[PDB]
């Protein structure tokens, strides 16, 4: 039919922000308040239009808990892009997110690193408590290579559709996109 | 806590992604089966009706489902 | 010692499992391609060592290899 | 093609007597000193000819240590037919034959039982020492329904691959076997 390819998102952030949950709202439009600590790393498919190009994303969960942190094993070498993200309502997972950006450079190390794309998602915006300002949030984001941030609540689904256009825009807009299998 | 953790997971995720492989590949050939390779329509869904169909017996007995 | 350790394994079956009956339904379909439904021999055979070769790419990003 | 179907197989016995490098030295003609005590429960699949039909065997390995004969998850179900493995060299791994045949019946629960197919191999022939006789063994698989008995050497690859024929053998001519995908 139509020509195809394939993109590999690796979630990041610590443990507790919303990384599962984002996912499977997103992919599966499904949450669940019952927790379930994500170990090693895993990944779904999901496939959507992006500009008359039929894209299939690769969506890596990972474990936000050091003690389960385990493989790392180079699963980060396709990364077309990496999404960052945090619990707002917890300002430490905030504090740590050059931990993780950083990190993930380290190990994906993907060529021109200056542009590679980054999504940071602010999670559970849904709860009254909130100790990080979208201000701050932003004022980071800029402040690093511009790259965009989105309020997000895996749980009453805000901004998860959305987060994801862009999250495939931009690891589109990088032309590291793998072919699928058009003869 | 198995040390060995690191292996039946790596393989999960490798066989998760050859199953997301093989998929595309089937519906690959399956489209270019009929393609100017021509061959009826309907029929080629029923085709696929058909393994499908297999596939859960087998599958069943493989699994002990 | 990992509790949820019934779960990768478990799947890990599961997926060994459809990674088989996939290979199957190809080589079905791929026959199935070349049957009445006729077209080229060797070619049909160049499909295969073309997807085989591009499966290899997408596969090993997916991976991280 | 031709016709093709599918054999599945359940390797059992007492965690030492030589499943997993029975299953190997079949499926990939290689054998390890190296043990690596097998976990939970996997399995391979093999294809070779059975008069003009075209058998895959889908073997099973089993955990022969308790501390790890988790699942059980009735992976059993398909099972066409049951290996029986023993240590010739370790007279309990004879033993405990009947804990595992009887196990076996109480999971699987096939129809007709008292004709399901089950080949008794006695592993590691090959070693000077020697606890359990032919005779014994021999004496003990008639006096089931009269099931074949096997005495291999999964290390110099002895009746590996007759055992398993016969293996086919039975349980092909028990008419449980799956058809595979032949339109
Ligand atoms: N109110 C609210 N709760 C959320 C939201 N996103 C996630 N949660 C909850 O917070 C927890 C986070 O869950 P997961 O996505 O499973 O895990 P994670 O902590 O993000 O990542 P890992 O611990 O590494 O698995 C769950 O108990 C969710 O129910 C959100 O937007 N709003
Ligand atoms: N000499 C000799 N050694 C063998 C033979 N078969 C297996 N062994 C060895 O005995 C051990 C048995 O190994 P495995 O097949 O891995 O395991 P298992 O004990 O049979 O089953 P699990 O413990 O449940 O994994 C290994 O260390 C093998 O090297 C044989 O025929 N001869
Ligand atoms: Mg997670
Ligand atoms: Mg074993």
């Amino acid at each position: 039919s139509r020509k195809k390819v394939l993109l590999k998102v690796i979630i990041l952030g610590d443990s507790g922000v919303g990384k599962t949950s984002l996912m499977n709202q997103y992919v599966n439009k499904k949450f669940s308040n019952q927790y379930k600590a994500t170990i090693g790393a895993d990944f779904l498919t999901k496939e959507v239009m992006v500009d008359d190009r039929l894209v299939t994303m690769q969506i890596w969960d990972t474990a936000g808990l050091e003690r389960f942190q385990s493989l790392g094993v180079a699963f980060y070498r396709g990364a077309d892009c990496c999404v960052l993200v945090f619990d707002v309502t917890a300002p430490n997972t905030f504090k740590t997110l050059d931990s993780w950006r950083d990190e993930f450079l380290i190990q994906a190390s993907p060529r021109d690193p200056e542009n590679f794309p980054f999504v940071v998602l602010g999670n559970k915006i849904d709860l009254e408590n909130r100790q990080v300002a979208t201000k701050r949030a932003q004022a980071w984001c800029y402040s690093k290579n511009n790259i965009p941030y989105f309020e997000t609540s895996a749980k009453e689904a805000i901004n998860v559709e959305q987060a994801f256009q862009t999250i495939a825009r931009n690891a589109l807009k990088q032309e590291t996109e793998v072919e699928l299998y058009n003869e | 806590s198995r040390e060995e953790f690191e292996q039946i997971l790596q393989e999960r995720n490798e066989l998760k992604a050859k199953v997301f492989l093989l998929k595309e590949e089937l519906a690959y050939f399956q489209r270019e089966l009929l393609t100017d390779h021509r061959v009826p329509s309907l029929l080629l869904e029923a085709m696929k009706v058909a393994v499908r169909k297999q596939r859960k017996k087998i599958k069943a007995k493989m699994l002990g489902t």
